[PDB]
């Protein structure tokens, strides 16, 4: 048996369902919260986002957080230098993997 | 690139020698040696034991006829470090004092828990001991030394123990010469 | 049969303020009605397709599934 | 008869926990209470006190006659630490030694002291709703129940405690009994795991906007407590025959009440996961759910994922010494 | 809320502001939790207000000799 | 959750019952007990009676006190500059609060 | 399915007693496991384990998932030091805490914690031989014993462990249980008093050919394990009226078996005498027969008569902290 | 203090920073003032 | 000890020898190499006694240097230990 790392999205097995924390993690990225951070694309990380991951958090297995803030499907499109990226933390988003992982349910569900 | 401190330049004379250098990532400082720097180390040799069960196969099955190994410890310092001002005395003297105070400080504001720790640093006493991985546990320096027209220590002496994060192999504490 | 209910206040205009039930609650359902109460008084609305001819006062909803 | 009398005003001192301790309308000197701890469980075993109390004069025990049956009145409160609550209530004293110029006093709440008298002639309910039981056998508290459903039949013998019958309907319809602060609690253990948290607790981090843990013990022995509870219901009844209820690859057990739904309730219970210690917080009663985050304080800062995210809360326990304000809590899960 | 603290109106604005380019950036911020306050005060004398009068009207509640 | 000091009023939600509350605040406001304190309206503290309440006890919610013990309805209006006042300790109040709030009974009530 | 595979080439390090932890195909580091306490008792209550893991990063119980149901793979010799043995059990895991940055974990073997189960349904052997009997209640052991004569019949109710019903076999035919090391033992009683000893343990001895003893317990209360069994047994037989056995002086005691037989061997045990610690025999298991000789160290080298010279092994504990192996044992002799 | 033994090491990782010292608290600075 | 021809061999050389004798070695395979070795001591000529553990060292660190950075003189303390309890005919020996 191989492990996966408990930051990666493989996490959830069905591509369809992940859909909803890539949602939530996309619609955190955009917002203006008061703890985010303001990270420059650099002129050597064009190609290469598990060098700005672990330059940011120093976890390489979030690569997938910047593939999707940059707004790229595939990893062997370029992206443009210089753009201005708004990342969360880590704890936030090991917390939300959590979540999805053993409850499964949308934010905002009413229960009695 | 850390920030240098302490008597690191060459306008004294005295040779490389006879300096005392700690690095980490955010300072760097240099002071000379005093007169009762030295190194320790230790071993625990060994109740459980009676007379009645003595005599007159391992060697380490045999604890009541034979001595028992139970630990050891690091390798320790006391380096008494010394600042003397020539020519700018907030960088010699009274920048060297902030620098010990802050490395010997935890950073409880960062956002990972490794980075809360205090840091650890590199001793390379002269050129020829280097150990990596060094933890700060004690400081002190004096209050009355001579003092500058603008406020600042023309002189001063720092008390130091240092102590190391791991018991060291036969092979390997020879290297650190 | 037997009923069972939830209620959710409004602080803000949200513009579309979709609602979810429960997993469970999901699981079961037989119909679903929708009261909204504002200042004292407690009316239904009525449901619609999609929204094909009504605006700017009608009180209409629209279900869906969400694909939990 | 009794007066209702305003407070005084040469009380001009404030305290972290303990406020005032009075026996009628006389005041005992906050100044020589060394001790102080206060316990409130998570059955009906009702909240209980004891206090250290410093007397070299022979002065507590000699002068004010300090035995069974005195009644004191305390004022417990944190009006200005974390949490800001403030209560009053009454307190029977059992027993008080005294040795090495000290005294202890061992002090029972005096609401549940009345349930906890044994019964001089026996009382049955026949066909009753458990409301009206719930008010003949203790008709000084408030009652806060959700979880009645149906009615019964319901005993007590001689010399039984009332306390009994009231497990008895605890057991029968599925809640948690606490009473704490003048109101007798009836919890559905159903709808306790779908309860929002209310407050917030951090290890290892010192950025957090809640509370922090100071300590704390992780218990992994589950099958201590479902050992008792891992049998299948069985019972009589004369109009049916044999009646079971439960799983099916469990040995047997019988019992006599032959009700389903007694029945099935018969095997509920919380399953307690983890004790800490935190820095006086006077909020904090059973009943409470918290959120819990911890962090690990080595290696990579992983989170521990064998602490789940909600707990609820099942014994309290306040301890005040001269210096600090201490709490202590335990903690558990809905099976 | 019947009862308005300085925490309830300063939460009320916050729920309100959000969703907005240009107010959002400040959520937490200094000025915002001065406004807040400056604004609750009136609202506190107006409810304090109502309070007082309404108990003052009656002579079986007035706590004051000329009333 | 937002909840409120212990040193405030409106912890009684009705406010004829809190009529009790605030008759023998101001009884005791009037008479000449050992534990009063003296106090003079500074030129300063006309529209502010939180800046009394802070120094005098400390604590500024109890506004509601001074307010009540100049024999005003409204905070808008001007206290007299130089009006003599004399104001109980804090305890005495808070509890006098807690007592309507919970027992809400009157002192003297007879009782079996 | 399950696949038996070689040992890895990646161990090259020997120990003293413990050699290696495996949870199924993966292994603990061997430096990480500070404590280990291992216990062979003298009847049916099975080989216990108990080991204390160092884990500052959360990494036993979180990311491996230790809890109950766990099955550890514990390999346990001493192929250099007194004895050289060597042999690989099975363990299931109760429960383990967490404290401290450390794990303690109770474990229980795994061929008895099957053993130790509580019956679902009832099983009855009608005039059945104890052999069919022991085969069919524990069918993974290997069966070693001497001392069955006859045919009878036994009863395992509901809820009953089927270890009571083995030791109800050891009782009717007087014989000593333990189970260890892959076998089931029955032994008879008689024939152990007549045994030849295989080691030597002698005290104050320097010059001995055998092992040293270094401390040791006199145990002189008698009386205190022979008052349970100073009874004269009766029962009640349809056919032949009140059937008596033992003595004619005691005091009188009814049971339900009337089978002579079963009666006559009621009030047969082992007395315990001694109790040494020794430095970490690998070798000692409960059925052992040693010779004792100890010296005195004072006066004049007077030889201690009231240790007898043969004794019997009733129970075993080994232990192994970081620095040293140490063995406790308790010995005895037939009444 | 005492090391440790019935180990070295040649999953590693974890085992090493076990063995690594630990970081116990601190104490806040003081002084030794003799004014005059 | 203290430099007349080669101050590496006989200053700088002893002190990492001893502090290669006081240190154990935990890579080893087998059980009786992972504890430090045991030394043979001999005081001047006369005096032999085997198997002595050491079990304390120090030395100075402000000795005279020389132009490539090696010890001229220096000195160690140590603390030694027998092994065992010697009997009466056995210590004899030793001298």
């Amino acid at each position: 048996q191989y492990p996966l790392s408990r930051y990666d999205d493989r996490n959830i097995a069905d591509p369809i369902l992940r859909a909803e924390l890539r949602k939530e993690v996309m619609l955190m990225c955009e917002s203006n919260d008061k703890n985010l951070t303001i990270y420059y694309v650099l002129p050597d990380e064009q190609y290469r986002p598990d060098l700005l991951a672990y330059r940011m958090w120093g976890i390489a297995e979030l690569r997938w957080v910047v593939t999707l803030a940059a707004g790229l499907e595939d990893e062997s499109q370029g992206m443009t230098v210089g753009k201005k990226l708004k990342l969360p933390p880590a704890t936030w988003i090991r917390e939300m993997i959590r979540h999805f992982q053993y409850d499964g349910q949308v934010i905002g569900t009413l229960s009695i | 690139a850390p920030i240098a401190y302490g008597v690191y330049s060459q306008a004294d004379g005295v040779s490389p020698y006879l300096k005392v250098t700690l690095t980490n990532s955010q300072y760097q400082v240099t002071g000379y040696i005093s007169q009762g720097a030295a190194m320790n180390m230790a071993q625990n040799w060994e109740s459980m034991g009676s007379v009645s069960g003595a005599l007159g196969t391992t060697s380490v099955a045999r604890w009541n006829s034979l001595m028992v190994w139970e630990g050891g410890t690091p390798p320790t310092f006391t380096l008494p470090v010394t600042f003397i001002a020539l020519n700018n005395p907030f960088i010699e003297v009274s920048g060297a004092i902030a620098a010990l105070t802050a490395m010997i400080s935890p950073e409880l504001k960062a956002a990972n828990v490794g980075g809360q720790i205090p840091e650890r640093v590199t001793l390379n006493i002269g050129r020829r001991i280097n150990i990596t991985d060094v933890a700060i546990q004690d400081l002190s320096f004096d209050l009355d030394a001579p003092r500058d027209s603008n406020g600042y220590f023309l002189k001063n002496t720092v008390n130091l123990q240092l102590t190391g994060s791991s018991i060291y192999n036969s092979s390997d504490i020879v290297r650190a010469f | 049969l037997e009923i069972q209910e939830v209620t959710y206040t409004v602080t803000a205009a949200k513009e579309f303020l979709e609602v979810v039930l429960s997993k469970a609650l999901t699981a079961v359902c037989y119909k679903l009605e929708v009261f909204v109460t504002t200042d004292g008084k407690t009316t239904q609305w009525s449901s619609s397709t999609m929204f094909r001819l009504a605006g700017s006062k009608s009180q209409v909803y629209v279900e869906f599934y969400k694909p939990s | 008869t009794k007066t209702t009398t305003a407070p005084e005003t040469d009380s001009k001192r404030t305290q972290l926990f303990l406020q005032s301790v009075s026996i009628g309308q006389n005041e005992i000197p906050r100044e020589m209470i060394v001790g102080c701890t206060y316990v409130e469980p998570g059955e009906l075993s009702g909240p209980q006190l004891m206090l250290m109390i410093r007397d070299s004069t022979a002065y507590v025990v000699n002068k004010l006659g300090v035995k069974f049956g005195t009644i004191l009145t305390v004022s417990l409160g944190d009006p200005e630490g974390h949490g800001g609550i403030l209560f009053s209530e009454e307190f029977f004293v059992l027993k008080a030694p005294r040795k090495d110029d000290t005294v202890l006093i061992y002090a029972f709440s005096n609401p549940v002291r009345l349930l906890k008298v044994p019964s001089t002639s026996a009382q049955y309910f026949v066909d009753k709703p458990p409301s009206a039981v719930v008010s003949s056998l203790a008709p000084g508290l408030k009652v806060n129940a959700d979880s009645f459903r149906k009615t019964s039949t319901y005993h007590l013998n001689v010399g039984e405690k009332p306390t009994k019958v009231l497990q008895e309907i605890a057991r029968d319809t599925g809640s948690m009994c606490w009473a704490s602060r003048g109101m007798i609690n009836f919890k559905s253990m159903e709808k306790m795991a779908n309860a929002a948290p209310s407050l917030t607790y951090e290890s290892a981090n010192p950025n957090t906007s809640g509370f922090t843990i100071s300590q704390f013990n992780i218990l992994n022995a589950d099958y201590e407590y479902q050992r008792r509870h891992n049998y299948r219901m069985a019972s009589y009844d004369m109009t049916k025959g044999v009646v079971y209820s439960g799983n099916q690859e469990d040995p047997i057990k019988f019992t006599s009440n032959p009700d389903p739904t007694a029945l099935a309730n018969y095997n509920k219970f919380i399953l307690p996961r983890l004790d800490m210690l935190v820095e006086g917080n006077a909020a904090l009663t059973p009943g409470t759910t918290l959120k819990i985050v911890v962090h690990n304080t080595a290696g990579d800062g992983e989170l521990d994922e064998s602490i789940p995210d909600k707990m609820i809360v099942m014994s309290v326990t306040h301890f005040e010494d001269r210096f600090r304000f201490v709490s202590r809590a335990q903690l558990g899960v809905v099976n | 809320k019947t009862t308005p603290t300085k925490d309830s109106i300063r939460a009320e604005f916050e729920e309100l502001v959000e969703k907005d380019s240009f107010w959002s950036k400040f959520v937490g911020s200094q000025f915002v939790s001065m406004l807040t306050l400056f604004i609750t005060q009136i609202v506190y004398r107006c409810f304090q207000y109502a309070d007082a009068a309404l108990a003052e009207g009656f002579i079986s509640t007035a706590t004051r000799r000329s009333s």
